[PDB]
């Protein structure tokens, strides 16, 4: 019966939040503080990638720290070599309507999708000698919104209709698809053990997803509006996830509820994209406003600012050995900063 | 080496200015509209599971890439962004008068929009022999869903279109009146509405589309040659 | 027709996260301390390293 | 003496002023590429005319305020007058190269460019200077050290020869041509446009005007300084030295304002300052 | 992929000649283009390079002013002029396609060649020895030396390590003296110091013997060394 | 957790009076936009009116004007819609519906597919 399934969900969500309530002893800004703090962080623009015609809408590293994949609306990803600012590729896309692109971490193929809603896998190392469509995958209702590779032949994607998937490149369909979300899936990361991924999806929830049994393991929430980005924590115990609302916030997997949030009274204007420094201790956030800031994930007071986009800030990702953060902004321009 | 990584970089960056004059010279539309509008025939008319249609069509010489998405759910507060530096956005809306106040509240958020607040609309009144027989028939009144159109009479400086019954005059320029009460409430100029009155049969709405182009683009050369 | 369903696809799923272990979040903020003290000096955005060693000069 | 300091207080005054100005435009184009537009490149290329028509008045100036004589040396006279009367044609020049550009955009909104392509616009301004080199080479031949009485001026062998005559007729080019194009062209845009808007005809009419107000009497006291050698001409010597300083202060007024009136209007311009 | 010579034979000495190259099965505009001779009993030597765009050409000190190499992308062929040919110009001619990029593999791929009669201050690279014997299933190591450091001050070591085999083209097997090419088996391993070089064999297999040859892509001529053979 | 709950409605005459309510929670409620959204039996949802932040602001559907007012209080974090004159085609699921961002003047707000940000809302009957 309808009314009685609403009266048994409710007093659910009242035993989840008087059981996550309980575990609240302390908080993250209580325990943190008396650690020192960060202090004012200064970073330089090292590079400007020059020759998107559009706006970026995503970017990408590679797993080496030195070739990056950027998408643009123009219709055309470029693999940049950010040492030397050579354009290494240029891969003209199918559809102009780009909202994400993904290097695989062997570098062998990168992905690429959006408003087409297919996820297109690009071949980086055809015999050939020039780059090619591998395969695209079809059978998403909505525009993809993200795409990580977990290996050479899975890809998990997220997409407008609500719902994420992973795929079997090889064969091109859908291994698993994960369902839960009420919203578009914004955005989605994957843990270190790409055993488990978080993914935001503009209903002010996150959720977090095994992929090998294909349901939610938990939900978590206290955003005030739809949440564009999410990053996971480096040692994958917590993730941070940015939304329109203006804040980030910083949920812990284990407490299974809110640790930090990060947010100023000046910044009015929503959250693109998000990112952690290799300790972790650096949370880089982009803005509408078109500047990024760096805040002390542990103390949550803004470490510091990258201003240098004339426009949206519309992607951010920081490399693996966390050498400089790139980010890329509507003005159709890559930043690297160090 | 790294001389020949940095002259293939440079053969890339040559292909990509062709393919940054090509970009700037092509035209870029969003055609928006609802199920009963005929934006579907005005695509028809504009000749010569997957999330977003190109139709291309050319006008003396200038090319144009219309835009109109397909497999989307309906929150567009999110996919929308993606079209904020196209040079315009035809609103199909179809006068039925009752669907007409929920095409004014998407053309008020298309137009207050953060990201669209610089792009113009070409607004297509479209069905407008529809809007001719229903208002002859009598049998429906404009003032059951919009009461204030029982105090409006049709302006003096109103073209007349001539052949015309004086009602369906006054309920057509009532009907645009709203769209561009709405336009102007902004009371920026950053972009112009630019109504039409159309039929999906009208063969002219390609080169209405042109006729506004051209002021779109004009006014942002008075802004790039520094006349304004 | 499928609200019954839904609703119930719901509810289970709600029971599934109710009754999943957690821990005192004084714990994880201290394990969250733990792993940035552990891994300060690794980070170069957190210690810029000098110019020596910094590929984007 | 109170005329001529007058003149030269003005001119130090139009000197700081144009300088500022046109060193502004330059920093502004290089510093945001965003800029980097033709018809910034334009007037980047009118700054530095402008720029170096500035740096030459100083040298010009002391032919008025005349407490020395012409003592320096030789061949540096020709080049002084040499680079001032490239730079004025450069300038002349890229405004009616403007003048047109701004035709076929506001006209023709759509018309895409084929003589003349955005990359080939530096082209243009390439040929530009190459007709203000060419144009102003016979200055060498024309002018030159005449006399404890060295003065700077054309040589009574251009005199006598008549070259002064034909090189005044060859210059009213750079007044004929500019204020044609200058006419016709603002007055279509006008039209166009008046069919708000105002504004932008108002300017157009004041870049008019400044053009004809500064160049006019730039070529008419050349026309009279040149028939002021004629036998028993005592009207037109007169007259010639009054019109002279005129043509002076116009020209260096000119330089000043250039650009004021094409980067002052836009906005965008007027952010990145 | 394929790329097929022609235009060879026998000719008089102080003639011209043309040599052409079909390509196919490749994208072959965005490939430079190298020809490199072998003498009928003698190592490699490079001879020409074209660059994908033509922007770029260069010729070894032997044949320059006399050779010219140019390509046709729209008919995917590359050319060799030759003029007032000498007779050390006998030689075995192939053509080796060679991309550059971060982390790309250039001389990877490598024509059949197309043989030529003529009728009756660059790094010196050295191999240690000319032959060596060995049998199936032995562990074998090859020494390369050469009068520069290949070590760049980027980080690169612009060492390659090439295989040819009795009636066989030489098929690429080290890139940047690290780095196994496409195809290479485990086998093969390439390390060195900048100045000396070592390629070793794991448990040879059969086919594996051959002339194994050095060469250094640092500097713009570009030199092979002398040949190591294995022989079972 | 972002939640509106509706309450008031029922049963009522025809040409009667009748105030809902609606109570927020999990969001700062000064900062958005409110409206009042409906859903008739066999029609799609129609949004019926908005108030703005400070509620200087307001806005009415044609059907509805001068009969309903709209009101909001940001200390109490409410959302009131007083109906008076009530008709029979005002029967309908009345929805308490907000603006997706906390400070934009647009809204996308009126869709079917499980807007995020609405509550369950409050039948309203009209019959004699
Ligand atoms: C330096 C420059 C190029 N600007 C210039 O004017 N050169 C003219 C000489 C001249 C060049 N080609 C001519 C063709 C025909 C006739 C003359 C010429 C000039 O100097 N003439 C002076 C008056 C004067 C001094 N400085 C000025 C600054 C602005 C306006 C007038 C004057 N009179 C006697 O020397």
């Amino acid at each position: 019966e309808l009314d009685q399934l609403r009266q048994e969900a409710e007093q659910l969500k009242n035993q989840i939040r008087d059981a996550r309530k309980a575990c609240a002893d302390a908080t993250l800004s209580q325990i943190t503080n008396n650690i020192d703090p960060v202090g004012r962080i200064q970073m330089r623009t090292r590079r400007t990638l020059r020759g998107h015609l559009a706006k970026i809408y995503a970017m990408h590293w590679g797993t080496d720290s030195r070739l990056l994949v950027s998408a643009s609306q123009d219709g055309k990803l470029i693999i940049w070599d950010s040492y030397t600012t050579n354009k290494v590729h240029a891969i003209p896309l199918r559809s102009s309507w780009v909202m994400t692109c993904a290097y695989a971490p062997s570098g062998n193929y990168v992905a690429c999708g959006g408003l087409d809603n297919i996820c297109s896998i690009y071949n980086l190392k055809t015999r050939e000698g020039n780059v090619r469509v591998s395969r695209e995958l079809a059978g998403h209702t909505g525009y993809l919104s993200c795409c990580r590779f977990l290996d050479d032949n899975q890809i998990v994607t997220s997409s407008g209709d609500t719902t994420c998937a992973l795929w079997d490149i090889e064969t091109g369909q859908q291994t698993t698809t994960f369902t839960g979300h009420t919203g578009d899936v914004m955005s989605l990361s994957l843990a270190p053990d790409t055993r488990l991924f978080v993914s935001g999806a503009c209903d002010a929830s996150a959720k977090l997803w095994d992929v090998r049994e294909g349901m939610c393991r938990q939900t978590f929430t206290g955003h005030e509006s739809d949440i564009n980005a999410i990053c996971f924590f480096p040692n994958g115990n917590a993730f941070a996830t940015g939304s329109d609302d203006a804040t980030c916030r910083l949920f812990d997997l284990r407490a299974d509820q809110e640790l930090m949030t990060y947010s100023h009274d000046n910044i009015i204007c929503g959250i693109t994209s998000v990112s952690f420094s290799k300790s972790g201790r650096l949370l880089l956030a982009g803005y509408d406003d078109f500047n990024c800031n760096v805040w002390d994930a542990l103390k949550a007071d803004r470490a510091g600012v990258l201003a240098g986009h004339d426009n949206r800030v519309s992607c951010l990702g920081v490399t693996d050995d966390g050498m400089a953060v790139a980010t890329g902004s509507w003005d159709s321009f890559l930043k690297i900063w160090n | 080496e790294d001389k020949a990584a940095v002259e293939r970089s440079k053969m890339i960056e040559k292909q990509l200015q062709k393919d940054k004059q090509v970009y700037r010279r092509t035209l870029r539309l969003l055609l928006l509209g609802a199920d009963n509008s005929g934006k579907s025939t005005i695509v028809k008319q504009m000749r010569i599971t997957s999330g977003i249609f190109e139709t291309k069509f050319q006008v003396d010489k200038v090319n144009f890439h219309m835009f109109d998405v397909g497999a989307q759910r309906d929150e567009r507060r999110k996919w929308i962004q993606c079209f904020n530096d196209v040079t315009a956005i035809i609103f199909v809306v179809d006068s039925s008068d009752n669907r007409l106040q929920e095409a004014l509240n998407d053309f008020k958020s298309i137009w207050n929009n953060r990201w669209l607040r610089t792009i113009s609309v070409i607004l297509f009144l479209n069905k407008q022999d529809l809007l001719a027989e229903k208002v002859l028939a009598g049998k429906s009144k404009i003032e059951d869903y919009f009461p204030e159109f029982a105090r409006y009479t049709t302006p003096e400086d109103a073209t007349p279109e001539p052949g015309e019954d004086p009602r369906v005059t006054r309920a057509k320029y009532f009907i645009r009146k709203e769209f561009v009460d709405i336009s102007t409430a902004s009371g920026d100029g950053r972009h112009i509405c630019y109504p039409h009155f159309t039929c999906s049969v009208d063969t002219e709405n390609a080169r209405r589309i042109f006729n506004d182009c051209k002021d779109i683009i004009l006014q942002m050369n008075l802004r790039e040659y520094n006349l304004v | 027709t499928a609200s019954i369903a839904q609703a119930r696809k719901l509810v289970e799923q709600l029971k599934m996260e109710a009754n999943i272990d957690r821990i005192k979040v004084s714990k994880a903020a201290a394990d969250l301390m733990a792993y940035c003290e552990a891994h300060a000096k690794e980070d170069p955005l957190l210690t810029p390293v000098p110019a020596s060693e910094n590929p984007f000069r | 003496a109170p005329l001529l300091a007058g003149v030269t207080a003005t001119c130090v005054a139009l000197f700081v002023v144009g300088i500022a100005g046109n060193l502004l435009t330059m920093l502004v184009v290089s510093r945001f590429r965003e800029l980097r537009t033709t018809t910034n490149l334009y007037l980047s290329s009118m700054a530095f005319s402008d720029l170096l028509i500035f740096l030459c008045m100083p040298l010009d100036l002391v032919r008025l305020w005349q407490y020395r004589p012409w003592n320096f040396g030789d061949l540096l006279c020709k080049l002084f007058q040499f680079v001032s009367e490239s730079c004025t044609y450069a300038t002349v020049l890229t405004i009616t190269a403007l003048s047109v550009e701004r035709y076929f955009a506001i006209c023709f909104p759509l018309r895409a460019k084929v003589v003349v392509t955005k990359g080939r616009v530096k082209l243009v301004i390439f040929v530009i200077w190459a007709v203000a080199f060419c144009s102003a080479g016979p200055i060498f031949v024309l002018v030159g050290v005449e006399h404890d009485t060295n003065e700077c001026r054309p040589t009574e062998f251009a005199v006598r020869s008549g070259l002064l005559t034909v090189m005044v007729w060859v210059s009213s080019i750079f007044f004929f041509l500019p204020v044609f194009c200058l006419t016709v062209l603002y007055s279509l845009i006008g039209r166009k446009l008046w069919r708000n808007h105002k504004q932008t005809v108002k300017m157009l009419a004041v870049v008019v005007f400044a053009f004809i107000l500064c160049w006019l009497p730039f070529h008419v006291g050349r026309y009279l300084f040149s028939k002021s050698f004629e036998p028993g001409s005592l009207e037109i010597a007169q007259i010639s030295q009054y019109c002279n300083l005129v043509s002076f202060v116009l020209f260096y007024l000119s330089a000043a304002i250039n650009p004021i009136l094409y980067n002052i209007m836009s906005k965008k311009y007027r952010v990145a300052v | 992929v394929q790329l097929v010579e022609s235009g060879g034979g026998l000719v008089q000495p102080g003639g011209s000649r043309k040599l052409s190259c079909s390509a196919s099965g490749f994208a072959f505009s965005s490939f430079g283009m190298h020809w490199v001779r072998q003498a009928p009993e003698k190592g490699l030597e490079w001879v020409a390079y074209i660059s994908s765009g033509s922007g770029t050409i260069y010729y070894a000190d032997t044949v320059k002013g006399r050779f010219t190499i140019s390509r046709d992308d729209p008919k995917n062929t590359l050319f060799l002029q030759m003029t007032s040919l000498r007779s050390e110009d006998t030689a075995m001619y192939y053509c080796v396609r060679s991309i550059y990029y971060y982390g790309s593999s250039p001389f990877d791929f490598w024509g059949q060649g197309t043989t030529l009669t003529v009728s009756a201050a660059d790094i010196v690279m050295t191999q240690a020895t000319s032959s060596v014997p060995v049998t199936p299933g032995e562990s074998v190591s090859i020494s390369c030396r050469s009068s520069k450091s290949l070590l760049h001050s980027n980080g690169n070591t612009y060492l390659y390590w090439f295989l040819q085999r009795p009636g066989q083209s030489p098929q690429l097997l080290i890139y940047r003296m690290s780095n196994l090419a496409s195809g290479v088996p485990d086998r093969f391993s390439g390390s060195g110091s900048g100045t000396a070089f070592t390629l070793t064999i794991s448990r040879l297999e059969a086919e594996d013997v051959g002339v194994y040859y050095c060469m250094q892509h640092l500097e713009y001529p570009l030199t092979f060394g002398a040949g190591t053979k294995l022989e079972l | 957790q972002v939640q509106l709950q509706e309450s008031g409605g029922g049963l009522v005459q025809p040409g009667g009076s009748l105030r809902l309510s609606c109570a927020a929670s999990g969001f700062t409620f000064s900062n958005y936009k409110m409206n009042w959204v409906r859903q008739a039996p066999g029609k799609g949802l129609e949004w019926v009116s908005d108030i703005s932040q400070s509620g200087a602001s307001i806005s009415y559907t044609g059907s509805v004007k001068g009969r309903f007012t709209i009101s909001r209080d940001n200390a109490k974090n409410t959302l009131y819609l007083q109906m008076n004159s009530l008709k029979p085609e005002d029967t309908a699921v009345y929805y308490c519906a907000r603006c997706p961002a906390p400070f934009t003047r647009d809204c996308f707000d009126v869709t079917s597919t499980t807007y995020a940000y609405r509550g369950q809302g409050t039948q309203v009957t009209v019959s004699s």
